[PDB]
């Protein structure tokens, strides 16, 4: 399964929560920023490593970061 | 038996027995399970 | 100062005490790389008990022969080719035998040149020091013999003299 | 060299003393299935089924070089080469100056008959569940004890009997081919001389 | 033209080395 | 599905195909396998040098034996210019009656060497079909010493440490000294003792050797000193070679230029060459300090290089520790060192042959020239992408950094914008220049007025020539002068015969060059700078730039970074090695074309069509290709074919592996991951065939791996193709 | 030990235990007359009397190996003068 790291320069805007395909990332309760809220990534096995939540990401470089690893059906997007 | 019989005997023996046998012995281990 | 051999001379650390024969001849420090002298013992001695054979061996046809004509060569050099290709393969594939199960045996073994062989039994009932004095023996055989093969060789390579 | 160890202390080898008496057929075979397993497994090498299974082949190998002998001696055995023009540029051997020698037809004839008793073999092979003895060993099947230097000696058809035949007709077959290398002889004219003249008269 | 013996024991010999091979092989581990 | 890669436990849980598929392409990578420690690591590199060397000795005998068995070695020694050398026999049963006529040689089809491996052994002095059958036996018993060697170096008591594998002093010690310096100065023995009476008609065996001295004064001169005794009376000019007619006496002798016969140096020169190098490694390997408290320590002379004014940062203290405990650095400066070494192989054995009748087997110089080229060109990339792993992996800078100030490697991280900038330059510039000028020569010469060509006359490179003796532009400088120092100094040691060979059209030593050589010259150079471009930039940009300020992280090797941000395609380090390898190739296809096209025009004669039709594209297109085309193409015909019907399968084979790796590097996976998801539910839903599946998951290649499959496809395709092309073109033309 | 240097001039360790505790006053001048002697056995074996197989002389062609050394006393010759030797 891929991995996917949350960082602290995280403003909890949760573009990458709802842009997540495989519900993988979530928002949880922080005191870091203003919103309140930061990223976590909980369900990992359900990585596919697409990077849509990347894409979202406003922050200089990045807070949700996947580094993509060993391959699973789950994470090969297979439906055979 | 002759020396120029040898590539008769051997060019059909490496060139097909050995590929049979290296492939069914690389299957099988490519196949095992644990 | 340690080594006997060369009286100014310090031994290196691996010559010490045990494995008889040990005069602290080591110069250039080759004990050093070894891990052990188990194996470096091991071929020396085998070296040792070769080169004892080859010095009777070469002394007998010298002087003695078998009743057969391919061994009527007093040259050992020229007998190495005079002989049949079949009683030297036969001597090799002999020696090749005996070699194997010691092949297994030397790389790991502490003691590699004990090969069990002693069927007179002339080690049974012999005491500690004299058994070591019988290693000692034999050591300083096998090198003064190794000299002397090696001195055969070249006297004969180099002026056809096989002896003396 | 001096500073350091060329060897490191935590890599040195240990007796095994686990092969303590262990006489050097019980050393080997136990070396062998140790070292190389799912081939030992299956009976392959230095086994008592590889064994018995060669044993037979050379004592049926006797026979039919008895049997060739017998052929070429009795005016069978086919004469002249084969038909490059009916059987394709592999059968042609060489081309000395504009004549093809090809494979003897003989040589191909007893080829073919080989070719029957392999084919035998094969079917045997992948006919295991309908054998009496298979070829190779089933996992759990454990190889046969080694029979030793000399088998009991137990006479008419059993298993002592078949085995010390075939270690007799391998040995055979080694003396054989060490006697025609030796000499130089044909082995057929090996096996003439051996038999004072019965087989090639 | 080298001699059928020639040949022999040059295969004979080249099978040693073979058995030398596998032995790496099998040594340099599955 | 859970023991193929024993290396990678994060491979063997793959599900799909491309678990063997990765299992292959990582095997060798030792560093990267599961459960690993450095020691383990230099002891299977060590083992697997040893199986490696013993493959090339295996190799190097099978070719003598195949030599010794089904050559025409004897025969080729009594008519070398007429006997064309056979490499091995050949038994295809694919064959049809006309392909075994057409491929027949004396008693049986074989094929014709190309290697020139029967000069090089008849240069040495090997006369006879059992001096090759020793020396095939005593390969295979070199072969099976290395195995051996390789299996006692991993067992438990034999096992090297750490440290011995990282004994600097030590091993550069041995190697120059004992490898380089013994090594030259036993084949200087071997020259002496064998080659040189053999090339005289004296036959020196393994049975009278002790007793035919190489000298008649024989080792007196050495020892009391009158070393010029070795020199006197060399070969006469009417030396007939393997034959004592017009021979002489001396060893060492300083000639210079060619056998008069044979058309290639003097053994006595090569013997003495070798004499000399000898000495000089065997002094140079005394260098470095052992345990006996002299020589050098190079961690003092590294950190002691420091110009005091201050340009290279803190110097190379640093590099001493960078350098020993990482493997990517020294193995990218032995494969950079290698590929100069054979690129000098290839272009000193064509202009100074060193094999006897070899100048005249104008196949087999073709083949070697472009086998070294391509070799060279092999190993610069691949010293390349060694230096950009070592930068991924290896590189540390807190080791490369002193308070602050970086060391001569760390600052070439600083001002890598610059190199890669200039080279880009540099790369532009040759560019568009060399092609303006030959788009301008083709557009004036289509239209008919060739005089306004733009043929720039290489002046700086004939003047070089001249300086070496070639009094052919008229220039008078330095050896093309009988008054100039450089003259008059070596006037009698080895200038006559340098000069009678220099000065000579039937050579290719120092070939005459115009305005074709400048142009090609100058193309060559563009394919250098640019391959380097990209290899630099790869190996400089391989610890991140601005697209990915972190690429480190993601190893040397990895498909991209996404598809945000602009895009991310090709942006790893392995990507530069993947796109420099087509401009190798392509630089390489250049240096060969130029070489094989004007050695051509010299042998046909025609050296004006080169000179003429060479300053424009149309010209090399038409007089090159399509003119040489012909006798390979005509290998095969509606009509019949030819002993060179081989070449011309090679070159379709190789233009339809060209093809398919075209498809390879087009066409991008995901348009075959849906079609193999077609194809698995066809499988899946038919009847008679469900019960069959498969164990793996068949899924399309990944990104990387096909990638490295249209790369190879491109190579082997490319190899293939001008392989076919060059020996067909040769031997069909030049008879 | 530390050879590593930042100052106007190496430490003298650099030159070794035999070239370290030469005077400055010994090199200089030992250097200078190495680099002339070279010189001349190099312009005397050659240069002024072309070379040939007969014509070696040990003393031109060990003394030409001065010119090289020369280059190496006078650096030597320099350190130490800079290091107060
Ligand atoms: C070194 C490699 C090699 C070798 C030696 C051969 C050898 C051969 N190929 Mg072949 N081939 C190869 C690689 C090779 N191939 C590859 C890689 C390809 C794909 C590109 C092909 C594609 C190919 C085709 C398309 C054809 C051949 C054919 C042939 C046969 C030549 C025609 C002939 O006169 O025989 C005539 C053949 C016979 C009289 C009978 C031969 C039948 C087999 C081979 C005999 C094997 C005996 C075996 C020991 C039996 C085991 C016991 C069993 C009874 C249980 C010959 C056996 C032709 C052929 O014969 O087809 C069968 C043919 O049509 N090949
Ligand atoms: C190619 C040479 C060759 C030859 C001449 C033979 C000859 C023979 N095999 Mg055989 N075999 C061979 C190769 C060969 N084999 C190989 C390579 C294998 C491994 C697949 C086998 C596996 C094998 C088995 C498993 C059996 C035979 C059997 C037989 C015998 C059948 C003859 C018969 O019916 O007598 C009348 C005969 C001794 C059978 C036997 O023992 O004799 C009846 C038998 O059961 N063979
Ligand atoms: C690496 C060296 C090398 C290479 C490339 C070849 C290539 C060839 N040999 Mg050959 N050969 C070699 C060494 C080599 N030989 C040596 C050293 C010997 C002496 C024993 C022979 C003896 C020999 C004979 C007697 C015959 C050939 C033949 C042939 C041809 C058909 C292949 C064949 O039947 O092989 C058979 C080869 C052998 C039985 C000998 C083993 C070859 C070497 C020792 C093994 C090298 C292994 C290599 C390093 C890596 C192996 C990779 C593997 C793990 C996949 C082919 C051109 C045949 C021929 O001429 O047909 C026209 C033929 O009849 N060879
Ligand atoms: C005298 C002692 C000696 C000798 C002969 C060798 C020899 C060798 N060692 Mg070795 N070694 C030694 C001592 C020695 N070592 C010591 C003391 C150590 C411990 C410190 C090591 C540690 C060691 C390691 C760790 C390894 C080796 C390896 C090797 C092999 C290198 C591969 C090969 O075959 O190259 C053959 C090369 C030649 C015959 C010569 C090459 C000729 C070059 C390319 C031409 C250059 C000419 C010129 C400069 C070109 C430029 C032109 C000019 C104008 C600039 C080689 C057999 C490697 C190996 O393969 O192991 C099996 C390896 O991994 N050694
Ligand atoms: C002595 C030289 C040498 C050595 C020791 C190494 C060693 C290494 N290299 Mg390296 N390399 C070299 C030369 C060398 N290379 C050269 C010359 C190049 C430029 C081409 C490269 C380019 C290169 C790259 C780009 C990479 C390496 C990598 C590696 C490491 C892993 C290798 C691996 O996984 O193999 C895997 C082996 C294979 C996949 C087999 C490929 C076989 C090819 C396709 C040829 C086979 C086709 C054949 C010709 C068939 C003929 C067709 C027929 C029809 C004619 C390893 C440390 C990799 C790494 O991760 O390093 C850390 C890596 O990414 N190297
Ligand atoms: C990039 C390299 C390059 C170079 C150096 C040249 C150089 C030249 N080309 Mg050329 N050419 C090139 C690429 C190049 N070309 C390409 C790629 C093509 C294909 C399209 C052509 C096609 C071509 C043709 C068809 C012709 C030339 C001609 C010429 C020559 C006359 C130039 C001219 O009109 O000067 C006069 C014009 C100027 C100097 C313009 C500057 C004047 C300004 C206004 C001065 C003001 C400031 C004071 C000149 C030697 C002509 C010729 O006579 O060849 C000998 C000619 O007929 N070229
Ligand atoms: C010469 C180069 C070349 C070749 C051979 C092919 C071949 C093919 N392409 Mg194509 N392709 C190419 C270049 C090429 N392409 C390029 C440059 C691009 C970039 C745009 C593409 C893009 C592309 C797409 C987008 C698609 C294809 C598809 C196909 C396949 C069509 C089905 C077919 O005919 O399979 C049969 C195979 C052949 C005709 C190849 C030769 C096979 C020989 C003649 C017969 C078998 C030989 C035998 C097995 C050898 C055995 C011996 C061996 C083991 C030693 C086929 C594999 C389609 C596909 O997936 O397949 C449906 C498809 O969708 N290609
Ligand atoms: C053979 C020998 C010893 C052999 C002993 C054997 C086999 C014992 C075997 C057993 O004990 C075991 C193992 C186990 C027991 O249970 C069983 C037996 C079987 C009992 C020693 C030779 C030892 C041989 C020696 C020391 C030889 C020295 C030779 C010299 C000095 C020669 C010099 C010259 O040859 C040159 C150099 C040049 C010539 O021209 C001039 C001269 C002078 C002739
Ligand atoms: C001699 C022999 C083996 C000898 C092995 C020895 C000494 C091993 C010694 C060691 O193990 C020890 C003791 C200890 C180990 O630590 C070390 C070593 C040294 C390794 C095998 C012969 C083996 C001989 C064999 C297997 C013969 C097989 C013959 C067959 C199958 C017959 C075939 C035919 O019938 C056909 C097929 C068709 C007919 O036309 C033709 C023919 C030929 C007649
Ligand atoms: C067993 C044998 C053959 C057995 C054949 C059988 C079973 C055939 C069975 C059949 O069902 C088939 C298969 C097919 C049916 O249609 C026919 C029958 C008949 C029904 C041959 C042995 C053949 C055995 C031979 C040839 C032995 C040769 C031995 C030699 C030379 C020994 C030499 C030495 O003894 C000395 C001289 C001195 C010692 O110190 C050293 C050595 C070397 C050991
Ligand atoms: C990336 C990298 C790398 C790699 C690199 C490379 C690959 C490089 C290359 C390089 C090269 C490849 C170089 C080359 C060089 C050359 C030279 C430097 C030459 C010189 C020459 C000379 C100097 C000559 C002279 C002369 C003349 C001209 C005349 C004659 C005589 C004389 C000799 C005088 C490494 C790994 C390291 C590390 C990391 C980074
Ligand atoms: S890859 Fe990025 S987007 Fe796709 S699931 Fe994992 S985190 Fe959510």
């Amino acid at each position: 399964s891929h991995t996917v790291k949350i960082y602290d320069t995280c403003i909890g805007c949760t573009q990458c929560v709802r842009a997540c395909p495989t519900d993988v990332l979530e928002m949880v309760p922080w005191d870091g920023c203003k919103a309140g809220q930061i990223a976590s990534a909980p369900r990992t096995e359900d990585c596919v490593g697409c990077k849509r939540c990347e894409t979202a990401c406003p922050t200089d470089f990045l807070s949700v970061r996947v580094y993509l690893g060993g391959e699973t059906t789950r994470s090969l997007g297979l439906a055979y | 038996m002759s020396l120029d019989l040898l590539p008769s005997f051997f060019v059909p023996l490496v060139g097909l027995v050995l590929p049979l046998f290296s492939i069914i012995g690389l299957f099988l281990y490519i196949e095992k399970e644990n | 100062a340690q080594s006997k051999a060369l009286p100014f001379l310090k031994a290196p650390a691996k010559l010490d005490g045990s494995l008889a024969g040990d005069f602290g001849f080591d110069p250039m420090g080759i004990s050093d790389q070894v891990a052990n002298l188990k194996y470096v013992r091991a071929a020396e001695l085998k070296h040792c008990r070769v080169a004892m054979l080859g010095f009777l061996g070469w002394v007998v046809q010298q002087y003695v022969h078998l009743p057969g004509e391919i061994y009527a060569e007093s040259n050992p050099l020229k007998a190495l080719t005079s002989v049949p290709l079949l009683s030297q393969i036969q001597i090799f594939l002999f020696i090749g035998a005996i070699e194997l199960a010691t092949l297994d045996q030397t790389y790991t073994a502490d003691k590699p040149w004990d090969l069990g062989f002693d069927p007179l039994n002339f080690s049974k009932g012999k005491s500690e020091q004299q058994m070591k004095d019988l290693e000692v023996k034999e050591l300083k055989n096998g090198r003064v013999a190794m000299i002397a093969i090696m001195g055969l060789i070249a006297q004969t390579l180099y002026t056809g003299v096989p002896l003396f | 060299g001096t500073p350091f160890d060329t060897v490191s202390k935590d890599e040195l080898a240990v007796e095994n003393k686990a092969m303590a008496g262990k006489s050097v057929f019980e050393r080997a075979m136990a070396d062998f299935n140790g070292r190389y397993p799912a081939v030992a497994a299956l009976g392959l090498g230095p086994s008592a089924k590889a064994e018995r299974w060669n044993g037979r082949h050379a004592m049926f190998g006797w026979i039919v070089l008895l049997a060739t002998g017998y052929a070429q001696a009795h005016g069978l055995l086919p004469e002249g080469g084969m038909d490059a023009k009916e059987w394709g540029t592999w059968v042609i051997v060489s081309t000395t100056n504009g004549e093809q020698v090809t494979i003897p037809a003989a040589r191909a004839a007893i080829a073919i008959g080989h070719l029957h008793f392999g084919a035998v073999g094969v079917f045997a092979a992948y006919s295991k569940n309908s054998v009496k003895d298979r070829l190779l060993l089933e996992p759990g099947e454990k190889d046969e004890a080694p029979a030793g230097l000399f088998p009991a000696l137990r006479p008419g058809l059993t298993k002592e009997a078949e085995m010390l035949n075939g270690r007799v007709a391998m040995l055979g077959l080694v003396a054989l081919v060490a006697v025609s290398a030796a000499t130089g002889q044909d082995i057929l004219s090996v096996i003439d001389q051996g038999l004072g003249g019965l087989l090639l008269k | 033209m080298i001699y059928d013996s020639q040949v022999y024991i040059a295969l004979v010999i080249a099978v040693v080395a073979s058995v030398l091979a596998i032995r790496l092989g099998a040594t340099l581990y599955n | 599905v859970y023991k193929f890669p024993k290396f990678s436990k994060a491979l063997a849980e793959d599900p799909s195909t491309r678990r063997i598929w990765y299992g292959i392409a990582t095997a060798h990578d030792f560093e990267s396998h599961d459960a690993m420690t450095e020691s383990k690591l230099y002891q299977k590199i060590f083992a697997s040098h040893f199986g490696h060397i013993a493959i090339i000795f295996l190799w190097t005998a099978g070719n003598l034996f195949h030599v010794a068995w089904q050559g025409n070695f004897e025969a080729w020694i009594l008519n070398p210019l007429k006997v064309r050398p056979i490499a091995h026999a050949i038994w295809d049963p694919h064959f049809g009656q006309a392909a075994y006529k057409a491929f027949l040689k004396t008693s049986s089809p074989a094929n014709l060497a190309l290697s020139g491996v029967y000069e090089w052994w008849y240069t040495i002095g090997m006369r006879t079909n059992n001096d090759l059958y020793q020396g095939s036996f005593f390969l295979i018993l070199l072969s099976s010493l290395l195995l051996f060697a390789g299996w006692l170096h991993l067992q438990p008591s034999f096992r090297p440490s750490l440290d011995w594998f990282k004994a600097n002093e030590y091993r550069l010690n041995h190697h120059l000294s004992g490898l380089f310096g013994v090594s030259s100065l036993a084949w200087t023995g071997h020259l002496v003792h064998v080659a040189i009476p053999e090339s005289r008609g004296i036959h020196v065996g393994w049975d009278n050797f002790l007793t035919v001295l190489p000298h008649p004064e024989g080792l007196t001169p050495f020892f009391s000193g009158n070393w010029k005794a070795y020199a006197q009376n060399p070969d006469t000019a009417s030396h007939i070679f393997g034959s004592g007619e017009g021979s002489g006496t001396a060893i060492l002798t300083f000639l210079g230029g060619f056998h008069p016969q044979t058309k290639s140096l003097w053994l006595t020169d090569m013997a003495h060459h070798h004499l000399a190098i000898a000495v000089l490694f065997i002094v140079a390997g005394h260098m470095y300090r052992t345990n006996w408290l002299i020589g050098h320590q190079m961690k003092l002379i590294l950190e002691a290089h420091r110009p005091p004014g201050g340009r290279l940062g803190i110097g190379h203290i640093g590099l001493y520790e960078t350098i020993t405990n990482s493997l990517h650095f020294q193995l990218g400066l032995a494969l950079a060192a290698l590929g100069v070494a054979t690129s000098l192989t290839a272009q000193h054995m064509y202009a100074l042959p060193p094999y006897a009748f070899l100048a005249s087997n104008f196949p087999t110089q073709a083949a070697l020239y472009t086998h070294h080229q391509y070799i060279a060109g092999f190993l610069m990339v691949g010293a390349f992408a060694h230096g950009a792993i070592f930068f991924v992996r290896d590189y540390d800078p807190a080791v490369n950094t002193r308070n602050g100030e970086k060391n001569v490697l760390a600052r070439m991280l600083e001002h890598k914008e610059a190199i890669i900038s200039h080279l880009s330059w540099v790369s532009l510039f040759l560019g568009f220049h060399t092609l303006g000028i030959y788009v301008h020569n083709d557009v004036v010469v289509a239209f008919g007025q060739p005089e306004k060509q733009i043929l720039v006359e290489p002046l700086f490179a004939e003047w070089i020539q001249a300086a070496s003796g070639k009094t052919l532009y008229n220039f008078d400088l330095l050896l093309a002068s009988s008054n100039s120092p450089a003259s008059v100094a070596s006037s009698q040691l080895w200038l006559p015969g340098w000069l009678s060979a220099i000065n000579d059209g039937k050579n290719s030593l120092f070939l005459p060059i115009g305005p074709g050589d400048f142009l090609v010259h100058h193309a060559i150079a563009l394919g250098l700078h640019t391959t380097t471009l990209i290899l630099v930039k790869g190996a400089l940009d391989a610890r991140g730039s601005k697209l990915m300020p972190d690429k480190k992280d993601f190893g040397y090797s990895f498909p991209c970074d996404g598809p945000g941000r602009g895009g991310t395609c090709d942006i790893s380090a392995w990507d530069a090695f993947y796109l420099a390898m087509f401009w190798m190739l392509n630089t390489i296809g250049w240096v060969t074309f130029y070489w094989h096209w004007k050695h051509l025009t010299l042998w046909q004669g025609n050296q004006v069509q080169f000179n003429e039709s060479s300053n424009y594209i149309m010209g090399w297109l038409r007089d090159y290709l399509w003119l040489n085309s012909s006798p390979l193409i005509n290998g095969y015909n509606p009509f019949g074919m030819n002993s060179l019907s081989v070449w011309a399968w090679m070159f379709l084979f190789g233009h339809l592996v060209w093809a398919t790796g075209f498809m390879f590097l087009i066409s991008w996976r995901g348009y075959w991951q849906e079609l193999i998801e077609t194809i698995v539910w066809a499988h899946e839903r038919t009847p008679l065939a469900n019960l069959v599946r498969w164990k793996d998951k068949p899924v399309a290649l990944s990104i990387v791996q096909a990638r490295l499959v249209g790369l190879a496809h491109f190579t082997i395709g490319y190899v293939l193709t001008y392989a076919a092309f060059v020996i067909a073109s040769t031997i069909g033309k030049l008879g | 030990e530390s050879t590593y240097w930042e100052g106007k001039a190496p430490p003298s360790v650099v030159l070794g235990p035999f070239l370290s505790k030469i005077p400055s006053g010994v090199l200089g001048p030992a250097s200078l007359v190495a680099l002339i002697v070279g010189s001349y056995c190099t312009h005397e074996s050659n240069i002024f009397n072309t070379l040939t197989v007969d014509t070696i002389y040990p003393a031109y062609v060990l003394g030409s190996f001065l010119t090289p050394i020369s280059w190496g006393l006078h650096v030597a010759a320099w350190i130490q003068k800079m290091n107060k030797a």
